[PDB]
């Protein structure tokens, strides 16, 4: 279950359901990004697919890529990853965009100054 | 008008009784307006009820019980087609009463008789026919007036329609009242009688005294043989129920026989919003029909509430010229866009500007009122709660509680001029430990109202009422009195704050506060960089603005003396127009927003005004573990450099990715970074003036030095005036001219100069400089092999002798200006694509290529050129 701008976001079925009523879900955590029904027709939705299938061309890595990085919406039991790139390729841009899209109840940032030499995780996706 | 209704249904045991009968089981009658079933009007409440005869009963009842003590009705009932006969004598008086004798009311009811004798249905054998004559309690303003009540008869509307028409033009009637002080006889029976809804007895109108029955007239008439009408007095009419007998629809009268023949809905059940619609009067002409002014308002009461439409129309239709040309679409295009800023507290702001006394008055009956019901509704006894409401009511627009951090309540008051103050905090919102102007508050003003409702209890208690309510009104002043003194207890006073910091709370206030980039605190007032020009704000408003600067805003004044020298000052600092300009412009952005990161390294040579003008720029604004000194400042430099001008760490890069922050120093740096991400974003400039005691005059970077700049001027408040408003009009002139976008100023000298200090300070910007020239025509392409093999060759014939590593020359060309140019080869190496590499000592091929504003004396005026 996850807290959104308009209700509480359930993962727990296919397709996912908007509580948007009374419930008993005890829910508390929330962030201010609205859920809206996927349409495919839809110009910012398309302009989306297309900015990711500029970045990532390639469909397996951008399959891949998009499904690992769908994860981040669950919050349960979980792969590390080192994507690189010189500057501008677009990695920046989606990383903030995740960022801001998950809130910063649900995603935290980390520091390479502490690997390379915790509780900042806590109950992160 | 309604304190009276209030207390008449707390201390009339019968009204109570009736509020509860109507309430509980007369509610299930309740029939929607305008319904041929409804048979009683209660004006009051603007409900319609159906009801049956059997409780019909008791209603009458109840109402004659509720009567019989004074107790003040407004009830109407509709008589229809068949119901009883009405007459209205409103009689005019050359002076203001007439006596209306009994041997004259028999006169009259012989005459009117005749006339229900004559030209008529009337039942055939012997039959009862009672007349009432209900007199006005005195003639106002030489207006009598009196009424004849004959239930009895049960005739169509069109039959009295008839009767009234032929009693309009009878003399008899006429000339009876020629003596009886009445001007014009004739016009004294309003025809409308048989149509118009009857009020009950006891009943009036607002502000109106009900009229009483003088006597009631019987009649005993015969068709069979009609030999003489016997017109007598009913006795013992007060032992009746007069409103049960007195009722045309009524049929079940133990004497009174039957002898057959929307904005107004919102304003009613919302007393705030009748508050509203009182106040929203004092308003001007020009506010509903010069649109800003009517958008405004309706922008305001859409935002407050959604439900105000009925009002918004109403106001709307405070002129027919515009509201039914095009006001429909209008009202409701506009309404939906503030549903998808403002509020009421604008609103009393204008009504307190335009009509001041009316404003105090409405203001003042509304408080009353309000402790009014709390005082009644529990016998006189105050407590914490209904003192904070009435002051809420009385200040909810000079005080907010919020929630802060420590999870603590907090004060926040706008400052309003005329009051004690630390300067530069007008029209802002300041924190207050503790809510000393709601202590003394409570003290001072409150009391004034406290002493209205006392003096009003005295007033009830002087005018001429039976023994109980006189005993009622003694309690209710005793214990007024008791619970008078308890505003000025310390702990009293101290609960009822508690108490008012829940009404007071407005949610979501403190992380809006200061929130918007384009407005700033001056010590004037508040400024506003919305749109241009620039304005500043010195009167009410709602933008949620606490933090301030102590400098007061001034319009651009290049007359200005001090201006004046102050853009010499300027002009001798930068001679550069080209410079002067892009630092002016790159200095304006007090913006408190989204900032780049412009990093600019100011060098010079020591008294030119580089370490002048980085003290004198934090004066003008200051406040807009180092790192969280830039959260929420809108600009801030460094100063005071040693010879040790290397960056702060690997970390240097950190600190610049919302203030404009500017690197000043007594020489060039040490920084020597090596990515071109690093150096797209720095600059440098270096001062040329030297300020100095005795100038050369063949030398123009030598001018008379002023010490009086740095210890006079600078805590000369005039100074700051005008550099503030050299800082916005050179603001302003960088939005109007570039959209705000300081990439597009023109900057060849310090572009310039960055590019040579960079080649001073970069090896492989130097490298690329030097060895690296774009040449479409060279077919020859090189890997990146190759170029760590040149790079090492450069070096070491040019640099040092060195030993040099590949892997770093790599990721530092990928990373590098180069990014575009090391385009990814077949084999996904990186190579150099249309641009050529030189050997050891050659030069460039032809075609290849390595990889105006002039002063004028108004230069802070426009710029021909973009």
């Amino acid at each position: 279950l996850l807290g959104v701008g308009n209700g509480v976001l359930s993962i727990e079925t296919i397709p996912a359901k908007l509580i948007n009523h009374f419930h008993e879900h005890p829910i508390h955590q929330y962030t201010h990004i609205c859920y809206e029904p996927f349409n495919p027709e839809n110009p910012w939705t398309k302009l989306l697919l297309n900015a990711l299938q500029d970045i990532i061309p390639e469909l397996d890595a951008r399959l891949w890529i998009m499904f690992y990085l769908s994860t981040a919406i669950f919050r349960g039991l979980k792969l590390m990853l080192l994507w690189l790139g010189g500057g501008c390729n677009g990695k920046t841009f989606l990383m903030r965009l995740v960022a801001m899209v998950l809130g910063d109840h649900y995603a935290s940032k980390l520091n390479i100054s502490l690997l390379t030499s915790f509780m900042r995780l806590k109950g992160r996706g | 008008d309604t304190i009276q209704l209030t207390a008449q249904r707390k201390y009339l045991a019968e009204v109570q009784a009736l509020e509860t009968l109507l309430a509980r089981e007369l509610s299930v009658f309740l029939t929607e307006p305008g319904s041929k079933k409804t048979n009683i009007i209660n004006r009051i409440t603007g409900k319609t009820y159906a009801l049956p005869s059997t409780e019909l009963l008791r209603f009458y009842e109840h109402l004659e019980q509720c009567r019989k003590q004074g107790a003040l009705m407004y009830f109407l009932e509709r008589q229809g087609t068949y119901s009883g006969l009405m007459l209205d004598y409103d009689l005019k008086l050359n002076t203001n009463a007439p006596s209306l004798e009994s041997s004259v009311l028999s006169r009259l009811c012989h005459r009117i008789f005749v006339h229900i004798k004559n030209s008529s249905v009337l039942p055939e054998g012997s039959h009862k026919i009672h007349f009432f004559f209900t007199l006005k309690p005195e003639a106002v303003q030489g207006k009598y007036g009196f009424h004849v009540l004959i239930p009895g008869l049960k005739m169509a509307a069109s039959t009295k329609k008839s009767i009234i028409a032929s009693l309009q033009h009878d003399a008899t009637v006429q000339k009876i009242l020629h003596e009886q002080g009445v001007a014009n006889p004739e016009s004294c029976l309003d025809p409308h009688s048989a149509s118009v809804p009857s009020l009950l007895y006891g009943s009036s109108k607002l502000n109106h005294r009900p009229y009483q029955l003088k006597t009631g007239f019987e009649l005993v008439f015969d068709s069979s043989d009609p030999d003489y009408i016997p017109i007598h007095q009913i006795k013992n009419i007060e032992s009746y129920n007069l409103v049960s007998e007195l009722s045309l629809t009524n049929e079940q009268g133990s004497l009174v026989r039957p002898v057959y023949c929307s904005l107004s809905i919102l304003m009613l059940h919302d007393p705030e919003a009748r508050y509203l619609h009182k106040i929203l009067n004092l308003l001007p002409p020009e506010y509903y029909v010069e649109y800003p002014l009517w958008s405004n308002v309706v922008f305001a009461l859409a935002n407050t509430s959604a439900n105000y439409r009925p009002l918004a129309e109403w106001f709307s239709q405070k002129c027919p010229e515009k509201w039914n040309t095009g006001g429909k679409e209008k009202l409701e295009k506009l309404w939906n866009d503030a549903s998808r800023k403002i509020t009421k507290r604008s609103i009393m702001y204008w009504a307190h500007k335009h009509a001041p006394q009316q404003y105090k008055e409405i203001v003042e009956q509304g408080y009353f009122s309000i402790l009014a019901e709390y005082v009644y509704s529990y016998n006189g006894t105050l407590e914490h709660y209904m003192i904070a409401k009435v002051i809420y009511a009385m200040m909810g627009n000079k005080f907010v509680v919020d929630v802060d951090s420590n999870g603590k309540y907090v004060w926040f008051e706008f400052v309003l001029p005329g009051q004690p103050m630390n300067q530069g905090e007008i029209w802002k919102w300041r924190k207050e430990v503790n809510p000393d102007e709601l202590h003394i508050y409570i003290s001072e003003n409150f009391s004034r109202v406290m002493d209205r409702i006392t003096e009003h209890i005295k007033y009830h208690l002087s005018q001429p009422h039976e023994t109980n309510i006189l005993n009622y009104y003694k309690k209710l002043l005793k214990a007024f009195e008791r619970s008078k003194s308890k505003i000025f207890n310390d702990s009293f006073k101290k609960g009822v704050i508690r108490q008012a910091e829940f009404l007071f709370r407005q949610r979501s206030f403190i992380q809006t506060l200061d929130t918007n980039p384009y407005l700033l605190g001056v010590g004037n007032g508040v400024l506003s960089i919305e749109t241009i020009p620039a304005k500043l704000i010195n009167h009410f408003h709602e933008h949620p603005i606490h933090q301030y600067t102590h400098i007061c805003y001034e319009p651009f004044n290049p007359e200005n003396p001090w201006t004046k020298l102050l853009l010499n000052a300027l002009q001798d600092i930068i001679p550069e127009l080209d410079a002067r300009l892009w630092i002016m412009f790159y200095l304006s952005t007090i913006f408190r927003g989204l900032k780049e990161a412009l990093m600019l390294l100011w060098l010079g040579g020591g008294c030119n005004g580089k370490t002048f003008l980085m003290r004198l720029v934090a004066m003008v604004l200051g406040d807009h573990s180092a790192f969280m000194r830039l959260k929420g400042r809108g600009y801030g430099y460094f100063e005071e450099t040693n010879k040790s001008e290397i960056l702060n760490t690997s970390r240097l890069k950190e600190m610049v990715n919302t203030a404009t922050m500017v690197a000043a120093s007594n020489y060039n740096f040490i920084i020597d970074t090596t990515d071109h991400g690093t150096w797209r974003r720095l600059r440098h400039y270096r001062s040329k003036v030297k300020f100095c005691h005795n100038p050369d005059p063949n030398n123009s970077y030598e001018k008379k030095e002023d010490p009086r700049f740095i210890h006079e001027y600078i805590m000369d408040p005039n100074c700051q005036n005008a550099f503030f408003s050299i800082l916005v009009y050179f603001w302003e002139k960088l939005q109007k001219e570039y959209n705000g976008q300081i990439k597009k100023v023109f900057c060849p000298t310090i572009e310039s100069e960055t590019e040579a200090y960079r080649k001073s300070q970069d090896t492989l910007h130097r490298f690329i400089t030097e060895r690296v020239v774009e040449s479409p025509s060279a077919e020859t392409v090189y890997n990146l092999s190759e170029v760590v093999t040149a790079y090492a060759e450069w070096y070491n014939a040019n640099i040092n002798v060195k030993r040099h590593i590949a892997l770093e020359l790599s990721q530092e060309l990928e990373n590098s200006v180069l990014e575009k140019y090391l385009q990814w080869s077949p084999n996904k190496t990186r190579i150099l694509k249309g641009c050529r590499i030189l050997h050891k000592f050659e030069t460039l091929q032809p075609g290849e290529s390595y990889i105006i504003c002039e002063p004028k004396n108004k230069w802070w005026e426009w710029s021909p050129n973009p």
